[PDB]
């Protein structure tokens, strides 16, 4: 089994956009292993990000191939990164999902800093080397400005969703809710308040502004209280990848160019599933395992994505799956008919597979769930 | 076990709770600490409105879970 994205013709596209614009000689990078952070960020910071283009030259201070520079990319990274330093912080609980932390704020220059990193991100990609980052596909597709949507959100912050999805499901009038179009924010004990719509204190009615009310607050949850660290982490990297060259990308491809390709071991995913409403008896998941096991490593890397909204796998396999509640092991529930699409919860890790009537209609639909969707 | 009770305009609170305590105590609570009569609340969880005379425990409600809060006009 195979699909094509045309991701070959893409990658091909941008790396030659890369390469045709490299610039002769080189960039000296000169940093301590124990004051890495700081000395890449003075000495990143001092250049101009053209300059990022050159081929990049970095020295440990007493030590002594790139090679360590690739060293270099993987130590930083997994500093800047590091909830350690108040600039990013994990998603739910951990997930090996990093997002930008809204008390960044605590360090008066956090916008250089994310400045910083997001020239330091793209020249990981410019030089193709590969990233750790835990950014969240969301992420992603405000790189690309795409869209973000309600499903988006559930992925975010799962409990904001599922109140956003109680108040849409239920009359708000019957039940007699008194809620406004402004919403209050606290970080670092300071509290901000912020209309939806102008003069926002402004009844939420059944309809239909109640719709309008969730789609205002889910464009809201998304940015929360990181705005200008975004803007900062954006205008960083633009200065030195355009971010129109990702427009090739959709955001789980992006995700593959930055972080790369994971071999995924069929048989460390098949004893690590659990399921609801099947079982390994069920003849959906023994279809589901023979899609698996005839598919190659792309499309698994995007079923993966599909379910648990990473192409990346945790050091020791399925086994310590994280989902935003604390380990989660793949999980494959059933629901719906015949006729339903695939669907997921990356939060929980789940996939929602209908109880498909054959093998081939299984391959059909999954693929097209994982291959056309989110 | 703690939990926090949430609200889409942007307050928050937490409380100490028991799995045995039911979804009134809860609301008595948050009158406690935060003064609106349990009459005016509504409780929700995963997408559920929680009744009185349930069990935080009748949910799957467990340490660090977020409840919502919609208050009543």
């Amino acid at each position: 089994i195979a699909y094509e994205r045309g991701f070959r013709w893409k990658l091909a596209h941008f790396r030659y956009l890369c390469q045709s614009n490299a610039l002769p000689s080189h960039v000296k990078i000169n940093v301590s292993r124990q004051t890495l952070f700081e000395d890449s960020f003075q000495q990143i910071m001092a250049l101009k990000p053209y300059d990022l283009r050159r081929r990049l030259y970095v020295i440990f201070r007493g030590e002594e191939y790139g090679g360590l520079a690739r060293e270099w990319f993987f130590l930083l990274s997994h500093e800047v990164l590091n909830p350690m330093y108040c600039l990013f912080e994990y998603a739910g609980k951990n997930n090996y999902c990093l997002q930008i932390n809204p008390a960044s704020t605590i360090n008066p220059d956090h916008l250089s800093y994310f400045c910083f990193i997001g020239r330091f991100i793209a020249m990981a990609l410019f030089h193709g080397k590969f990233i750790d980052t835990g950014f969240s596909l969301p992420f992603y597709k405000r790189m690309l400005s795409k869209k973000l949507t309600i499903k988006d959100l559930e992925s975010i912050d799962t409990e904001f969703y599922n109140s956003l999805i109680w108040i849409r499901d239920n009359n708000i009038e019957e039940c007699g809710l008194e809620m406004y179009f402004s919403v209050d924010m606290e970080i670092l004990g300071k509290v901000t308040s912020h209309d939806l719509k102008l003069g926002g204190s402004n009844i939420l009615v059944t309809e239909e502004n109640k719709d309008e009310y969730i789609g205002l607050m889910t464009e809201w949850r998304f940015s929360r209280g990181v705005q200008e660290q975004t803007k900062a982490f954006l205008d960083g990297f633009n200065e030195v990848v355009p971010l129109q060259w990702l427009q090739y990308f959709d955001e789980k491809e992006l995700e593959v160019m930055l972080c790369g390709m994971q071999e995924v071991d069929l048989a460390d995913w098949q004893r690590n599933t659990v399921y609801r409403h099947y079982t390994r008896n069920s003849k959906q998941i023994i279809w589901f395992w023979q899609f698996v096991k005839e598919t190659d490593n792309e499309v698994r890397m995007r079923l993966l994505q599909f379910v648990t909204g990473t192409c990346r796998l945790p050091l020791g396999g399925f086994a310590e799956l994280m989902g935003s509640n604390g380990p989660q092991k793949f999980c494959i529930e059933k629901v719906g008919k015949d006729t339903w699409l695939p669907r997921s919860h990356t939060c929980f890790n789940r996939l929602d597979l209908p109880p498909y009537k054959s093998y081939e209609q299984l391959k059909e639909k999954l693929l097209f769930a994982i291959e056309e969707t989110e | 076990m703690h939990i926090f009770v949430k609200t889409l305009r942007g307050w928050s609170i937490t409380l100490e709770v028991e799995p045995s305590d039911t979804i009134e105590n809860v609301k008595a609570k948050i009158q406690d600490k935060e003064g609106i009569p349990p009459d005016q609340q509504i409780l929700i969880f995963a997408r559920k409105k929680l009744e009185d005379g349930r069990t935080l425990s009748d949910y799957n409600i467990q340490e660090k879970s977020s409840l919502y809060l919609f208050l009543r006009l």
